[PDB]
């Protein structure tokens, strides 16, 4: 669910805890935009054929 | 030099300015306006102004020297009345007209549910309400239902009196309607409430006067 | 890449049954 | 907008005497406010020439802004702030992107009024998206460039 | 660029033809 | 059918001639004239013209349409392409393609665009006589791409072409440039062993002094190309160091040059520049010349990629619809992604005979090492420790011992980033998968940004480029 | 860039002016002065500038003026007439064949009378029939007669000019009961049209029992004008249509046939009609699978189309309440019963609910 | 009803079984009257790999069509045209606008059923010009889209979708908006990316009342299958498992239900068992994948990832057994799984502990910006070199 995110070691009787994400919003926001860009280029190329 | 040249135009764009309202753009060089003076002008458009935000209806500035279209004003600015009866709201709620259950359920659903959240009503499939007419015996108390909802929102309630549209000062009357309606479009959603339309707009108009 | 699908369906069902006996 | 008048009577204009007196003038005519002003100007003495006594020392004084530019060229902000800027721009760019697809597919129209309605030509995605890439690039360069410069030099 | 090219295509016919007109234009102007 | 041959010829001769003469004559509009003449005209002459209507030769009328030389000696070449030796593999005219002076009927009608015979005939210190000569020379040898003819009119065509040239002019080298390409091809492309070289060098010297870019460009490509086919590679490598390609050469000229250069650097151990040059040539010039080249370019390109250190995906095979041509290659690819040695050797051998043809043979041996290199990267990356014996079996190496030595070398190169523990019986993964840790996210940005700088410069310059000609045409 | 600034210095002195006005040309005079009427200021006879536009002399064109004497500038390419503006302000409901549909009998009768001649009088003319003068609509209230009039306008692609009996609507002479021909002229301009006269039976009930309608007065005159007019008696594509629900109001010209093309009797809403209307309505909202549209209509006793649509509309209120995203079967169960109570009220009062 | 036609064209394409699928493909087009077009359509079916048509020179003529069907459809189509021309003659006599439109629009749909594209476009064209019900307007444009999906020409799909897409939102019809999602949903399985498709199907079961669609039960079975492919345990759990609606309805699903359940239990022994069988079972019968590699590759990454994320260490035996396949196959698979950077685990076979480092971190998100940027980046250079000449 990623409530705290960790890994449970059943081989040793311990629970490995990771804490305070270094995950940044800058990166996450950037991912949405870049997928929309790939779409625009496809539409552009189709129009490109006329010019040639 | 272009900047210093642009500064020529900056000095004319200043006061005196009289406000017109932009009917439409014929071109990006000439346009038609109908001013608040109570006269319409077909005037020229200078340089260093946007027509991007000004193409549909908006307030616009003319210079009083030229009597031509020097500058632009936002569609939001020059709003005749913005709010009233939400900062002037009554404290009356649904519990001071505690009865009339059928009536209470109708007003609440038509007026409150679109202001608070447009998405939910639309989500179901059924359109969120557009035009409301309210009819019945006068002894029920339509104004009072209006009061309860006016209190409850505490925002997006524009109270306009039908006499307040008509005016002695020249050309303000048809214009006064443009300024308040145009503002409702910008600060969406908002409800416009006209108390009595039964003594301002009449079935018989004689039109000799 | 390479065609993993043809190979995995046959391998997964068969190998798993022998593995049941072999290991837990 | 400055004009000069000595101011002489009406008759002098009417006769045409007034240009005989002005000699050693060039003259000029401008109109801040319509025909009424022009008439007032002509009656007076119209625009007699204004020259300026100026030179480079006076010119240098007027030039100035800030010596404080000294601190500012080096200054860069907190890294959390660098991230705020980058985030705000990428988020913005997503919104405009959907119109952009249409823009490149079409825009046969060259007529500004028709283009505006058709492919959301007014509120154009090209103008703004370019404008956006350009602020983000320059902003990141100056902040990044300064941080590194300071590091080497102070230690 | 793709849009800029569509504009240059319409432009080409007029721009290309104009070149000849200019040299002649200078003679006419001087004559009359 | 001669009664039907005459409509076809007259139209063809006039249309192609009109465009070459009207363009050449202006003489000071060099950029426009250079572009129109190189790409459009020669391409028009090959693909649309020949194919159109009954009989591919429309040559007999054409010789008379302009002027070569006044006796019917130079004309004779027009008859020889039609019939002698082979007769090409184009459709020849029945008659009225006459041995000495093809046609009895002029289409000239004293035009400036279709010339007149005595009128051109005065010129010899004018560009009017060399330009016409060349256009006719070019047309005649134009059949050679399509036909792949040998020893017809191409016996004396090399000599005759030298005669047309003299000390040339900048305008004359631009038209002549079309002839220079065919001059190598006639003995080069067929691979008859003869000297095409003397002429090619000689024009090259003259064009550099006058400094006409169109001419120099064409010669340098041919000189490299000729050598490689002859199997005198040593000559081609040494040539490149002395060459200078103009930066104002046209788009076909660049594509041909780049392909040919690409095969050469690939041999030297420079795969990185070799792949990029071959890919870009195909987009740069879509030509009818280009059709013969494409199969080779993709075939050579794939072996060239595997060596660099990229393993190409399946999709690439599918799109250019040339999948079949690519097909034996496709197997070699599936073999690298699995990373198993044994599959590679067998496949590459049976197929190897075909591969000799593209120019792949020199490389072919080295492709062995890539397969294992891909196996080593997967073993180290995936796990920490797996026994050396497990790896030995998986890749199908000869010995468990053999796995150690190969692993030991690979680490030194530093592409793997692991440690092999010889005594302990396992490989230890020292690497961890990351791209944010060291100085390295900056590098990751660097490569992404780097490819972009080139794209930006191209987009912006290119936008401006039609307007540059309008600005010159005098518009604001 | 240099060109932009060069232009710029000249513009400032040029712009200095006494303003502009917008009028329209009534007529031009032969001598080249034009009689134009400025809309806020008085009418003026004044000349044209021929450096800019020679079309400004053409009558019945809205024109720009640049003030310096009220001189004509150019003609504005955007024009408007009051007849189009009447259609525009109301935003009349327009509806398709389905809504009325399920009254199979009703459609064939209306479709022949009104729609074929407006669409093509030529067909009628070849055949040898006389163009329809009057169309009388009668039948009980709640048979979709008002909606059908609106629907018919959409189908022919003809404007719906409703004379409502307001004096808010009227600017043509500011009243309408001697405005016969002025509407016919403007209708012909924006041809084809159907002029509609309506009784809602809630406002002007006093006019009706008084002497057989003041609203019938307007209809009788328009019908007279339309019977004989100019050379446009031959061809007609402008009808005058009446909605009424009584036979009492009908004067002598209305009552007889071969003075009116048709008198239409409407079939009351049946079980078919509720289905056909319900089906097209139910599409607008989300629906849950396995709900029979047949079942809802059949239970529904209605009293109008308005009632049938009221089922879907009431359904939405229920979906919010339950807090669903799709309007389930349960929402519909409660809705039929709630709509049945409205019907019952309509019947008790022997008058319509709406007022 | 028509959605099966679209699925059936898809089946010869599956690289997992070419031949059986041909018999599935024939069945529904024979009933509907695609016979007449099918001579032209047959070339598309060759790319998809084999056809059993009477004029097919393809391998399977083991379920070959009889000659009489081709001819019967053709006479029928001409007969239909003969009635239509005559309807058209009658139309002028009544209203021009009503009668000619109803007939022209009916003729188009009929033409569309056959799969004649050309005849469809022209016939429709007049009806669009004229006034017709908003809901009807959206169903007719979807039929032009429906012909292209059958035809499996990719370029063709795009044109129709964009036009339909504007008209649906403009309109008031929610139910109709949903219909377009299914057609587009077929499109999503048709291309390599299966993930995109699941979302359309989840919406459409709720709202898309039966007409131009199969029975409620056959649609629900599609719904759950596709949901499993895109969605991991949190997403799957909230969406499907939480609901009131499934309990009220009652299951008829158990085979597909086990495949959804196994993920939740997080026992890959149960998962993998259900996976080899389900892949073959569902995929062959109705199209959700013409490219078999994509389906298994995505499921296996999720089954391994999810086991690893929760548990640091496992024994090799447990690992071998749960996953299914050989240790050898498993060890090769991992190397490819690692490359992505979301899995990042190490395997010690010499000490028999498989350790999973498992970094949830910024590196995972970072990795994504860098990776995605590559496709686009390569693609502009190619667009620019074309535009300039």
């Amino acid at each position: 669910d990623k409530k705290f995110h960790g890994i449970l070691d059943q081989g040793e009787g311990v629970l490995i805890i990771f804490d305070e994400p270094p995950v940044d919003k800058t990166y996450e926001a950037a991912l949405e935009t870049i997928q929309n860009m790939s779409k625009v280029v496809d539409s552009l190329y189709n129009k490109a054929k006329k010019l040639t | 030099e272009f900047l210093h040249a642009q500064e020529e135009v900056k000095r004319i764009q200043s006061i005196p300015l009289v406000i017109g309202q932009f009917l439409e753009a014929v071109d990006q060089n000439t346009a038609i306006v109908g001013s608040t003076t109570g006269s319409n002008y077909y005037v020229r458009i200078l340089s260093t102004i946007d027509r991007e935000l000004l193409k549909p209806n908006a307030s616009v500035a003319l210079h009083k020297h030229s009597n031509a279209l020097v500058d632009v004003l936002p569609p939001e600015a020059d709003s005749s009345i913005m709010m009233l009866t939400s900062d002037q709201k009554p404290d009356v709620m649904y519990a001071d007209i505690g009865g009339m259950d059928i009536q209470k359920q109708e007003v609440r659903e038509a007026v409150e549910l679109p202001l608070t959240h447009f998405e939910l009503y639309k989500q179901i499939g059924i359109d969120p309400p557009r035009g409301v007419l309210m009819y019945g015996p006068p002894g029920c108390g339509k104004t009072m239902l209006a009061k309860a909802v006016a209190h409850h929102t505490t925002a997006a309630f524009i109270r306009v009196v039908g006499s307040e549209f008509v005016q002695k000062y020249l050309g303000e009357g048809p214009r006064m309607v443009r300024d308040v309606f145009r503002l409702a479009k910008e600060n969406a959603p908002a409800i416009i409430f006209i108390d009595e339309i039964d003594a301002i707009a009449t079935k018989r108009f004689d039109a000799q006067t | 890449n390479v065609e993993d699908d043809f190979s995995n369906q046959l391998r997964a069902e068969l190998e798993k049954h022998g593995y049941k006996m072999e290991t837990s | 907008v400055i004009d000069a008048f000595r101011l002489i009577n009406a008759n002098m204009m009417v006769l045409g005497h007034e240009p005989r007196q002005t000699t050693s003038n060039l003259g000029h005519l401008n109109k801040p406010s319509i025909q009424a002003l022009i008439h007032g100007l002509n009656r007076h003495y119209y625009s007699i020439t204004i020259n300026y006594r100026k030179n480079e020392l006076e010119q240098k004084m007027l030039l100035n802004l800030h010596k404080k530019s000294w601190m500012e060229g080096l200054t860069l902000q907190d890294y959390s702030e660098h991230c705020k800027h980058n985030e705000s721009v990428v988020k913005e760019m997503l919104e405009l992107a959907k119109n952009y697809n249409k823009a490149v597919e079409e825009e046969d129209k060259m007529t500004p009024e028709q283009l505006a309605i058709k492919n959301v030509g007014k509120q154009d995605p090209k103008r703004h998206l370019e404008e956006h890439v350009d602020v983000l690039m320059t902003s990141n360069i100056v902040q990044c460039l300064a941080a590194m410069l300071d590091t080497v030099v102070f230690k | 660029m793709v849009v800029v090219y569509l504009a240059s295509l319409i432009r080409s016919v007029v721009a290309l033809h104009n070149l000849i007109n200019n040299k002649i234009a200078n003679r006419d102007a001087e004559k009359k | 059918p001669a009664p039907q041959d005459v409509e076809m010829k007259e139209e063809a001769a006039a249309g192609s001639g009109s465009a070459g003469e009207g363009d050449g004559k202006a003489a000071a509009t060099e950029h426009s004239q250079r572009e129109l003449d190189t790409v459009t005209l020669e391409d028009i002459k090959e693909h649309v013209r020949q194919l159109e209507k009954a009989v591919s030769g429309k040559e007999p009328r054409f010789v008379l349409r302009a002027l070569r030389m006044l006796p019917s000696t130079s004309r004779r070449l027009n008859h020889y392409v039609l019939y002698k030796a082979v007769h090409g593999f184009f459709t020849s005219n029945n008659a009225t393609r006459d041995f000495l002076l093809p046609f009895l009927e002029e289409p000239m009608d004293t035009e400036a665009d279709l010339q007149f015979r005595p009128r051109t005939g005065k010129a010899a210190s004018a560009p009017l006589l060399p330009e016409v000569e060349a256009y006719l020379q070019l047309l005649m040898v134009i059949f050679l791409m399509n036909s792949k003819r040998y020893k017809e009119a191409q016996k004396i065509s090399d000599d005759l072409m030298q005669k047309i040239s003299t000390q040339n002019r900048r305008a004359l080298d631009l038209v002549a440039a079309k002839c220079y390409y065919y001059h190598a091809r006639v003995y080069e492309f067929l691979d008859k062993l003869d000297v095409v070289r003397s002429f090619l060098h000689a024009r090259l010297r003259t064009a550099t002094l006058r400094h006409d870019a169109d001419g120099q460009a064409t010669l340098l490509n041919l000189l490299l190309r000729n050598y490689l086919h002859y199997s005198l590679y040593d000559q081609a490598e040494k040539l490149v160091s002395k060459s200078v390609f103009p930066e104002q050469a046209n788009n076909n000229e660049w594509a041909r040059y780049l392909y040919y250069t690409g095969r050469i650097k690939a041999i030297q151990l420079e795969y990185s520049e070799a792949r990029r040059t071959m890919t870009n040539a195909l987009r740069k010039a879509p030509q009818h010349t280009a059709v013969g080249f494409k199969q080779t370019v993709h075939k050579l390109l794939i072996v060239v990629e595997l060596l660099l250190g990229e393993i190409p995906d399946r999709l690439q095979f599918r799109q250019p619809s040339l999948k079949r041509s690519l097909m034996p290659y496709f197997l070699l690819t599936q073999a690298v992604r699995t990373g198993n040695l044994a599959k590679f050797n067998q496949v590459l051998d049976q197929f190897g005979e075909k591969f000799q043809t593209d120019g792949t043979y020199t490389l072919i041996i080295r492709l062995r090492h890539n397969v294992i290199k891909t196996g080593v990267r997967m073993i180290s990356l995936s796990y920490s420790r797996i026994s050396l014996a497990d790896i030995a079996q998986k890749l199908q190496l000869d010995s468990p011992e053999d796995a150690e030595f190969i692993v030991a070398k690979a680490i030194r190169d530093g592409v793997i980033e692991a440690s092999i523990n010889h005594e302990k019986g396992y490989v230890q993964s020292k690497e961890m998968i990351d791209i944010y840790s060291t100085r390295e996210p900056q590098l990751a940005f660097h490569q992404r940004i780097s490819f972009c700088l080139d794209i930006h410069n191209m987009s912006v310059k290119a936008m401006r480029f039609p307007p540059k000609s309008y600005n010159k045409d005098l518009e604001s | 860039l240099n060109a932009k600034v060069r232009l710029l210095r000249e513009e400032l002195q040029l712009l200095q002016e006494q303003g502009s006005y917008v009028g329209e040309v009534v007529r031009a005079m032969d001598k080249k002065k034009v009689l134009v009427k400025v809309h806020p200021e008085g009418k003026f006879v004044v000349d044209v500038d021929k450096n800019i536009d020679i079309n400004d002399v053409t009558p019945n064109c809205r024109v720009a003026l640049r003030n310096d004497s009220y001189t004509l500038h150019k003609i504005l390419p955007n024009k408007v007439d009051p007849l189009v503006s009447l259609m525009m302000v109301e935003k009349v409901p327009d509806s398709t064949y389905e809504m009325i549909g399920g009254l199979d009998k009703q459609i064939k009768e209306i479709k022949e009378v009104i729609e074929l001649p407006v669409k093509h009088p030529e067909l009628f003319e070849a055949l040898g029939i006389a163009q329809p003068k009057g169309v009388l609509l009668y039948g009980p209230p709640g048979t979709g007669k008002t909606l059908l009039a609106r629907a018919v306008a959409h189908h022919t692609d003809c404007t719906f000019i409703r004379v409502s009996g307001s004096e808010l609507v009227q600017k043509f002479i500011g009243e309408g009961a001697r405005m016969v021909r002025e509407l016919f002229v403007m209708a012909r301009e924006h041809a084809p049209s159907i002029i509609f006269m309506d009784e809602i039976d809630s406002i002007g009930s006093s006019r009706l029992e008084g002497g057989s309608g003041g609203d019938s007065e307007v209809q009788r005159t328009m019908l007279e004008l339309l019977n004989q007019l100019d050379g446009f008696e031959a061809t007609k594509n402008i009808k005058v249509i009446m909605a009424t629900n009584r036979i009492d109001i009908l004067d002598s010209a209305l009552l007889r046939p071969g003075r009116i093309d048709r008198k239409i009797e409407f079939p009351p809403p049946n079980e078919e009609a509720r289905l056909d209307i319900l089906k097209i309505h139910s599409r607008k909202m989300n629906l849950t699978r396995g709900i029979n549209l047949r079942k809802i209509a059949e239970l529904m006793p209605g009293a109008s189309g308005a009632e049938v649509k009221g089922v879907c509309t009431e359904a939405g209120m229920y979906a919010l309440r339950e807090r669903r995203v799709h309007v389930t079967q349960e929402d519909f169960e409660m809705a039929v019963a709630k709509v049945m109570q409205k019907d019952s009220e309509k019947n008790m009062s022997i008058k319509k609910l709406w007022k | 009803m028509p959605l099966e036609n679209l699925e059936e064209e898809g089946l010869p394409k599956n690289p997992d079984l070419r031949i059986a699928q041909l018999r599935f493909l024939l069945s529904l087009p024979e009933h509907r009257g695609d016979t007449a077009v099918r001579e032209e359509l047959m070339a598309a079916v060759r790319e998809n790999n084999m056809a059993p048509y009477y004029e097919a020179l393809c391998k399977s003529l083991d379920w070959q069509m009889d000659m009489d069907l081709l001819s019967k459809m053709k006479k029928a189509n001409e007969e239909e045209l003969k009635r239509l021309d005559e309807e058209l003659e009658d139309a002028e006599k009544n209203l021009g606008e009503s009668e000619i439109r109803d007939a022209m629009m009916a003729k188009a749909e009929y033409l569309c059923q056959i799969g004649d594209k050309e005849g469809a476009l022209t016939a429709f064209r007049k009806t669009y010009d004229k006034t017709v019900a908003l809901g009807h307007r959206l169903d007719i444009v979807f039929y032009l889209l429906r012909i292209g999906l059958f035809y499996m020409d990719n370029d063709l799909i795009t044109r129709n979708t964009e036009k339909a897409k504007s008209l649906i939102e403009e309109g008031g019809d929610w139910d109709r908006r949903n219909r377009l999602k299914v057609y587009q949903g077929l499109y999503c399985v048709a291309i390599r990316d299966f993930k995109q498709a699941a979302e359309l199907f989840l919406d459409t079961v709720s709202t898309f009342t039966s007409y131009e669609l199969m029975d409620y039960k056959t649609f629900v079975t599609y719904t759950v299958y596709v949901s499993m492919i895109a969605l991991e345990r949190p997403d799957l759990r909230e969406k499907v498992i939480k609901g009131a609606e499934i309990l009220e309805v009652l299951h008829s699903l158990p085979a597909v239900r086990q495949y959804l359940f196994s993920l939740y239990e997080c026992r890959y022994s149960v998962f993998f068992q259900s996976l080899a069988v389900v892949e073959q079972e569902m995929k062959k019968d109705w199209l959700f994948a013409p490219h078999y590699r994509y389906y298994v590759r995505e499921m296996r990454i999720h089954a391994y990832s999810q086991l690893l994320e929760s548990y640091r260490s496992l024994t090799l035996g447990y690992m071998a057994e749960a996953f299914g396949v050989g240790v050898e196959f498993i060890d090769q698979e991992l190397s490819r799984f690692i490359a992505a950077g979301r899995l990042h685990c190490k395997i010690d076979k010499v000490n028999e502990i498989v350790e999973t480092n498992r970094p949830d971190s910024k590196n995972w998100q970072y990795q994504e910006t860098i990776k995605k940027g590559d496709l686009l980046l390569n693609r502009v250079q190619k667009l620019s070199r074309v535009i300039n000449m």
